[PDB]
């Protein structure tokens, strides 16, 4: 789903269908550009939104009470969707070498 | 009267009651096959099949 289609659904088409959960994307039509950081301006992030797709979790390999041996094995998800975050926002600095993002906002957990 | 050890002979002779003492012990043995499978997979671990594996 790109953020040009979510625009155009109203609350009632998107409620109770799943697509609140879902994070969006950007088009191919639009792409293959290039989000410079000009010096003297300060930038930041926004909309900072991450759908999981695979759960997986480092399970032992055995019941076994001494069992060091782990590996990860697939999930099923029990709660229903609520797991994506979204919101996400915060300063892109020049803490170190390079730039950074410092995350600062949003809903950025989900208690899945 | 019948004694005690003689008291399935009823049967003997009655080819419907006969199929339905038949039928009963049949009833039993897959009802306990039934059950035995339940208790079995209560108290089963499936988690070792290498070192606890079923006949352990
Ligand atoms: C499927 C095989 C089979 C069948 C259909 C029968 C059928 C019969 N036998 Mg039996 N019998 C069998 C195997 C079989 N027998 C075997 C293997 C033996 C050797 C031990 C005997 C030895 C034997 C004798 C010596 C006599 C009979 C008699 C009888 C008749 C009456 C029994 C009665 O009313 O008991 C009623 C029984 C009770 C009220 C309680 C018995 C409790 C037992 C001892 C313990 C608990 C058993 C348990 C719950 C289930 C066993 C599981 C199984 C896998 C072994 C009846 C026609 C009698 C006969 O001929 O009369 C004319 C008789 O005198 N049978
Ligand atoms: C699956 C096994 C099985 C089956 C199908 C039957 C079938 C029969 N038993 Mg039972 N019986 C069994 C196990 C079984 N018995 C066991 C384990 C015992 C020992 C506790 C008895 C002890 C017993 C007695 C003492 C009597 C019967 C009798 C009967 C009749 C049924 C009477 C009624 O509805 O009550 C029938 C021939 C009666 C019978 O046939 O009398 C002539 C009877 O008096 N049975
Ligand atoms: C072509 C016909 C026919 C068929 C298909 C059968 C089949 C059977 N007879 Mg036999 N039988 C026949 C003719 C037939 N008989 C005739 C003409 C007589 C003279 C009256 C007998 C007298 C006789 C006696 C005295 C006994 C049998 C028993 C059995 C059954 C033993 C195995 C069992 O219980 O499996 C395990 C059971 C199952 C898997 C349950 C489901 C079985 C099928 C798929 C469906 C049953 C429902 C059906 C509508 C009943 C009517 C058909 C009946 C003929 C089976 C078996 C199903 C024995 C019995 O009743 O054992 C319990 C038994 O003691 N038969
Ligand atoms: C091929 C396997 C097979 C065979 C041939 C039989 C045969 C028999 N079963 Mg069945 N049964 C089976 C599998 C089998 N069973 C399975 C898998 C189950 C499920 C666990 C059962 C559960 C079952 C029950 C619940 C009952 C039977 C009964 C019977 C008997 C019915 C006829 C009768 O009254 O005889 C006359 C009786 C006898 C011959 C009794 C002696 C049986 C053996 C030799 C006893 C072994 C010693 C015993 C452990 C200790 C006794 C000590 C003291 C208390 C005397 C017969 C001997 C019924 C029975 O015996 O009713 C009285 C009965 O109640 N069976
Ligand atoms: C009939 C009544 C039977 C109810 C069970 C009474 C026995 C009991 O629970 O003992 C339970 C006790 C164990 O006891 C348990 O464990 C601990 C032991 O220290 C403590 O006692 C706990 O308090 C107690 O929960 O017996 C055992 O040792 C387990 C034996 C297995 C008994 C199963 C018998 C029933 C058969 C199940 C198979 C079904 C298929 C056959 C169909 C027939
Ligand atoms: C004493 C002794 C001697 C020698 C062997 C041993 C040492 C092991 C010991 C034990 C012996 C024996 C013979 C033990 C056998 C135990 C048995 C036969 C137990 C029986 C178990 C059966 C059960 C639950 C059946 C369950 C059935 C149910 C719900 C049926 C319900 C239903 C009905 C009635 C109508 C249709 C709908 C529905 C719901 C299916």
């Amino acid at each position: 789903i790109t953020t040009e289609d979510i625009r155009g659904l109203t609350y009632s088409q998107v409620k109770g269908t799943g697509l609140a959960n879902r994070c969006p994307e950007v088009s191919e039509q639009n792409a293959g550009g290039t989000i410079k950081f000009a010096d003297d301006k300060k930038y930041k992030v926004t909309e900072l939104c991450l759908e999981p797709k695979s759960f997986q979790i480092e399970e032992e390999v055995t019941k076994r009470r001494g069992e060091t041996k782990k590996e990860f094995v697939d999930t099923k998800l029990m709660t229903r969707a609520t797991y994506s975050l979204t919101g996400i926002e915060g300063p892109i600095v020049f803490k170190d070498g390079g730039l950074t993002f410092l995350e600062k906002g949003g809903i950025d957990y989900a208690a899945t | 009267g019948l004694p005690w050890y003689r008291v399935h002979t009823v049967v003997l002779n009655d080819p419907g009651r006969l199929i339905a003492v038949h039928l009963m012990h049949t009833a039993l043995v897959a009802g306990w096959a039934g059950s035995m499978a339940l208790y079995e997979l209560a108290v089963f671990d499936p988690s070792d099949p290498v070192l606890n594996p079923m006949w352990r």
